[PDB]
């Protein structure tokens, strides 16, 4: 269950190694696994959870003026001076205006002013860190193999919630039955933070990486506060009017909190109310599934008798889950799921009970499978034959191959190398692919890095088009990386 | 923030008896917790950190205990001297807070 | 200020949309393009400077492209 | 000993400023923390704020943010807190005490942490009325 | 492979936080002190090259 619906999803088949598996699952994403054995299980991930942050930064998005006292010497001697410059609460500029005998003073010339302001700042952003710890993951694990009510409802007790932190590991998970699971996640493979910053506005909170957040602009202050009203900058705020000649002014420069806003785009964002919210990301733990029952073992098969509740129930491609309420005796015996071609037994589907097995009776239990790409017979029943229903699978094979060629291909966009990861075991290639990948798109991918959708794809069609009119072969080192890098890199990200 | 819930607020007890202290956090402060005897008029005093230890001075019929959120501090035979009001201490993350307080009414 | 460096290119993106969603970009195009509608003399003098300088076709698309790109 | 004098109790008008002072003696002045904590009577302990005697780092609560400003006398082994736009709710009782940590500056939660922050070597409090 | 320096870590009395440095490879590290329940892994990556 919990899966179904969410799209998006990643078909894992097969183990091998003995033992494990490895999967890469964030967030709105989910994950079916498979092996010749041992109960299909999904996982999903839910809210991710860092307890203790610290706080590094003020920066307020709107203050207030008041005081604000300025003087002038009379313009030459001297540059003018006034007390209230020394603290730095308040805000200093000098200007230069003029005076004379209409001024009264001296001299007839350009004159040296200033002005202070005293500064205060009723708005703020409260943005912290956290360190690599202090910070855990909750999954839920959840089995197949009907329990009624939905094939969704992520709430309600089965997977439990396998909460996890780096602090420890092994990820040691229990389910009735068979259910002994042994995950293991690489947290600090995970989002690289010491690089991140959590910033909360008046609620709603972003996560981005930290030298922006640095080198934001607007009024500085460092995390100890403590009434310092310190704060350093202000030039960027609290602009000062000018006018032709006399005098000079300064002006509070208003709220930037919706400018802010413009800014924080590019960004996933993140609710924090208590504690911590975060969402998104994503985490690779590697699963080791030796320690698995097939949930029910020497049984007799069913009895006969079935009776259907609801339809088919197509998702995506394939699973096509039922739902069945058996009607009879025998007790919790396996129920004889078949899918078949025309007549003729040829029988190829594949299905996703494995092992589909009824309850304490009347409950109604539910299925999915994958039949091919075309028509379709289905058949749960045995010694009457009772049941019968023909179904057609649109679509076809290669279209197949294709669109799972995109997903792979998004993958290898978003996530990365731990997408080469997201398989399991290729042995040799596999390996090599990922540190291929690794340390080339490292250096390639970025650096001609912090670039956005227009400047991408521009870049992309000229650096492709001197390919084109290269010569010495070379063009292909251009040219084919090159338009498949940008292009598709191009459309699919800056969502 | 680390809002610190004690209870009961006051209770009242014969000689002798044992009485029991809880205090709840809201969020996990593992094994950072204190436990305060103040009597009137006088500065607080210790007696539990870590939530599970005595001090050195401090009569054995006190202890503590309790893990995540939630902790338990105990008398085993009350004594009338022990008269005063009892507290709980959250030292995690900084915002440093205290427990309400629980008084004591000797019986 | 904030009104630009808008964090987009960046790193770390996600699964999951992010903010403005399929429109920033589509934002940035219909205002600079706004803005050419506003000024056409500075298209018809740049777009001169394209078939000035270099000129070498291709490199005439590309200045002028850029000389759009350049209205702050 | 381990031990706290603080300076007499004293009354203001509101709006004003309090200065009161915190001694200290049995130990090496600048290996332990200072925090001030507030009782008021009605109420219980209330966490003010926080001065290191090593090199002066500080920091306080947010309540009292803008209000209160702590110093120290190395050479007095001696700590000072004030408050200022005094308002009869800050009327009240004030401590001060201790901490073994680590040191240079003024935080630590990782660190060893706890060990009668003030309930051993709390010094005797004093009172302030902020009155007409 | 590590390379380990405490060499020889040794307990003292019983409690008392003994304490241990090591020297991981540029890459992922598994590092386990747990025999026979196997005890305590815990996940490392150094980052560098
Ligand atoms: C998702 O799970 C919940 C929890 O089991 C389901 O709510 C239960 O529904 C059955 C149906 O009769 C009740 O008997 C239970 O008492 C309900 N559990 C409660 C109230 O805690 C919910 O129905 C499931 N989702 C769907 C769509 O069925
Ligand atoms: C600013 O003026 C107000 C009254 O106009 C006064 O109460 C306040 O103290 C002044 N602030 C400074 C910093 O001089």
């Amino acid at each position: 269950m919990r899966c179904i619906g969410i799209s998006n999803r990643d078909f894992v088949e097969g183990v091998s190694g003995g033992s494990w598996v490895d999967i890469v699952l964030e967030h709105g994403s989910c994950v079916t696994t498979m092996a010749k054995n041992k109960p299909t299980l999904d996982f999903e991930l839910i809210k991710t959870e860092a307890k203790h942050p610290a706080t590094l930064r003020k920066y307020c998005v709107e203050a207030k003026l008041t005081n604000t006292t300025t003087a002038s010497r009379c313009p030459t001697q001297g540059e003018p001076s006034l007390n209230e410059e020394q603290d730095k609460r308040f805000v200093c500029k000098h200007s230069m205006v003029d005076r004379g005998w209409g001024n009264g003073c001296g001299l007839f010339g350009k004159g040296g002013i200033v002005t202070c302001a005293m500064f205060t700042c009723k708005k703020n952003m409260e943005g912290k860190v956290v360190q690599p710890e202090n910070l855990e993951y909750t999954i839920v694990i959840t089995p197949h193999s009907g329990e009624e009510n939905a094939v969704g409802n992520d709430t309600g007790k089965h997977g439990k919630e396998i909460k996890v932190t780096p602090q420890s590991s092994i990820t040691e998970a229990e389910l009735t039955g068979y259910g002994t699971v042994t995950m293991e996640c690489s947290p600090r493979t995970g989002l690289d933070f010491n690089e991140m910053v959590l910033l909360q506005m008046e609620n709603k909170a972003w996560l981005v990486h930290r030298q922006w957040f640095l080198d934001l602009p607007l009024p500085w202050l460092p995390g100890a506060d403590t009434q310092g009203s310190n704060w350093i900058q202000k030039e960027t705020l609290v602009t000062f009017k000018n006018p032709h000649a006399k005098k000079q002014d300064v002006v509070v420069l208003g709220s930037q909190e919706g400018a802010m806003h413009t800014a924080l785009t590019g960004a996933t964002e993140i609710q924090m109310s208590s504690g911590n919210l975060l969402f998104t990301g994503h985490l690779k733990c590697r699963l080791r599934m030796d320690k698995l029952q097939l949930k029910g073992m020497s049984y007799s098969m069913c009895t006969g008798k079935f009776k259907v509740v609801k339809e088919i129930a197509e998702t995506q491609h394939g699973t096509i889950v039922i739902r069945v309420q058996y009607e009879g005796d025998g007790s919790p015996c396996k129920i004889p799921f078949e899918i078949m071609d025309l007549e003729k037994r040829h029988v190829l589907g594949r299905l996703i009970t494995v092992n589909p097995i009824v309850t304490e009776k009347d409950s109604p239990v539910n299925i999915e499978a994958e039949p091919p790409f075309g028509d379709s017979y289905i058949i749960i029943g045995v010694e009457p034959g009772q049941l019968k229903l023909s179904w057609f699978k649109k679509g076809s094979s290669i279209g197949q191959m294709f669109e799972t060629t995109m997903r792979g291909a998004k993958r290898m966009a978003i996530l990365g190398d731990t997408a080469w990861d997201f398989g399991s075991l290729g042995g040799v290639f596999t390996s090599i692919g990922k540190a291929l990948h690794q340390v080339f798109g490292a250096i390639y991918g970025a650096a001609f890095s912090g670039v956005s959708w227009t400047m991408k794809i521009l870049i992309g069609v000229v650096i492709t088009w001197i390919g084109m009119n290269s010569r010495s072969t070379s063009l292909s080192v251009s040219l084919v990386l090159v338009g498949v890098v940008t292009l598709y890199l191009g459309v699919m990200v800056q969502a | 923030d680390i809002q610190l819930t004690q209870s009961p607020s006051s209770l009242s007890a014969s000689v002798g008896d044992r009485v029991t202290f809880t205090c709840q956090a809201s969020q996990d402060i593992r094994k950072y917790l204190n436990w305060y005897q103040q009597k009137p008029g006088k500065a607080p005093k210790l007696l539990i950190y870590d939530a599970s230890n005595l001090k050195t001075g401090v009569p054995s019929r006190f202890s503590g205990s309790g893990s995540g959120t939630d902790f338990t501090f105990t008398i085993s035979s009350l004594q009338p001297e022990d008269v005063a009001t009892y507290y709980c201490q959250q030292f995690d993350d900084l915002p440093i807070t205290f427990g309400q307080g629980t008084r004591l009414q000797i019986k | 200020s904030v009104a630009l460096v808008p964090h987009v290119g960046m790193g770390l993106e996600t699964r999951t949309e992010t903010w403005m969603s399929s429109e920033g970009a589509w934002k940035h195009a219909q205002r600079i393009e706004t803005w050419i509608l506003r000024h056409p003399g500075f298209t018809i003098m740049a777009a001169i400077l394209a078939y000035t300088i270099g000129t070498t076709y291709f490199q005439r698309v590309l200045i002028f492209i850029l000389l759009t790109a350049v209205t702050p | 000993e381990v031990q706290l004098v603080q300076s007499g109790p004293d009354v203001e008008k509101p709006g004003a400023s309090v200065k009161v002072s915190c001694k200290a003696s049995g130990y090496t002045f600048t290996s332990n923390y200072i925090h001030w904590v507030r009782q008021a009577p009605g109420q219980g302990l209330e966490w003010m704020g926080v001065i290191n005697p090593r090199g002066g780092s500080t920091a306080s609560a947010q309540k009292f943010q803008g209000r209160i400003t702590m110093t120290r006398d190395t050479s007095t082994s001696t700590v000072y807190m004030e408050l200022s736009s005094l308002r009869s709710d800050d009327t009240a009782v004030y401590y001060c005490a201790r901490g073994g940590r680590a040191l240079f500056y003024d935080s630590y939660t990782t660190p060893r942490d706890g060990g009668s922050w003030w309930f051993d070597p709390w010094g005797q409090g004093s009172l302030v009325t902020v009155s007409s």
